[PDB]
């Protein structure tokens, strides 16, 4: 069977403009492994974009964390654009900056 | 209080294209330690107190150990590809074996097949067999089963060989492993006319297990409130998690958040 990603972006500390945090995107749930992730920064996907290693739970779906070190600010909007197989177009998750 | 490893391992076939792909992964008490690639072929560490050169008695069997299953588990592979007639298709493999001990000492050991995302074929120790979770995975089934040597040796694994494995980890492991940090704990909101949304997180702790709830008057609400926690994992060990609460504006204070870790004395208790 083929499961399609959840997505879900978030800092690693409540955000504070011009203060060091982190930005992470983390997929699971899905099947196969087969996936692509980015960190986006108004649009721009990000480069030097850090990630944890594959892995998958009791159910066989994978999961997989992604995260970058960032200063956040007012103007600036972040999202994680996620593709997968079980997906048409690529998906975007904004980053909610509450979460 | 029990300890647990487990190894995990994952592969992919290539649709008519030759080999596979490759990894293998390794958990002391959920905390994972080490990794193994094909594509690198080199055992790397995940831990401090598990290193290449720090105790690298160890890391000198685990590398073996892994490169074994590697031999194993492209073995199987091909068994189980080959046993439902698949070839210019694209498949997945997937295993998860390991033991849990007891804290006295009696172990508990597992030994899962994962084919392209499903149950497939599980060991059962006690009977010395393995169960085929669905009609396609039986002919691999009566393969193993044909000499009961592969099922003694498996066992034999899984009672012996890797609960002494995981006691020799514990042992490094002391000071790091059992090591709790407890998290921080902020109740943020989001205002507005209609609702306020109330939000709690726990920040930075480890180990993952936490209890976060809400209170209404300094009293526990009912469980079926609010969704539960939603933990999620930072790319540093460390956890977090967050529960929400949506109040009418003005009676925030009524409502206060409780978080409870292991690595923390006492409930903690905060105001928003």
């Amino acid at each position: 069977i083929q499961r399609t990603p959840k997505i879900q972006v978030y800092s690693r500390h409540p955000a504070e403009n011009g203060k060091s945090n982190f930005l992470n995107c983390y997929v699971s749930g899905f099947h196969p492994s087969d996936i692509e992730v980015d960190l986006l920064k108004n649009g721009e996907r990000i480069e030097k974009v850090e990630h944890s290693d594959l892995s998958f739970s009791k159910d066989w779906s994978f999961y997989l964390l992604y995260y970058t070190e960032f200063t956040p600010t007012e103007k600036d909007e972040y999202a994680c654009r996620v593709n997968h197989v079980t997906l048409s177009q690529p998906k975007i998750v904004k980053w909610d900056r509450d979460m | 209080r029990s300890h647990s490893l487990h190894y995990l391992f994952m592969g992919a076939s290539e649709q008519d294209l030759g080999l596979s792909l490759f990894e293998a992964l390794g958990y002391v008490d959920d905390q994972l330690f080490v990794f193994y690639d094909h594509e690198s072929r080199r055992v790397e560490p995940r831990t401090p107190w598990v290193s290449s050169r720090i105790s690298s008695q160890m890391w000198l069997q685990l590398s073996q150990s892994l490169k074994g299953w590697d031999h194993m588990f492209t073995v199987d592979f091909w068994t189980i590809m080959e046993n439902h007639n698949h070839s210019k298709e694209s498949h997945t493999l997937q295993v998860i074996l390991g033991c849990e001990m007891q804290e006295d000492n009696s172990t508990e050991g597992y030994w899962k097949y994962g084919y392209d995302g499903q149950d497939h074929l599980e060991f059962c120790p006690d009977t010395l067999d393995w169960r085929a979770a669905e009609p396609r995975a039986w002919p691999t089934k009566l393969e193993w089963e044909r000499h009961k040597i592969r099922a003694r040796q498996n066992r034999a694994y899984l009672e012996r060989d890797c609960p002494a494995q995981l006691q020799q980890l514990l042992e490094l492991g002391r000071g790091v492993l059992d090591q709790q940090v407890p998290p921080l704990v902020k109740v943020t909101h989001h205002v507005t006319s209609s609702v306020t949304t109330l939000r709690c997180r726990a920040l930075n702790y480890y180990p993952q297990n936490i209890t976060m709830k809400w209170l209404k008057d300094k009293q526990p609400m009912d469980a079926k409130e609010f969704e539960p926690k939603d933990v999620l994992p930072n790319g540093d060990g460390t956890y977090q998690g967050w529960i929400t609460l949506a109040v009418p504006p003005g009676e925030e204070q009524r409502y206060t958040c409780q978080v409870e870790h292991p690595g923390l004395d006492q409930p903690l208790i905060v105001i928003w």
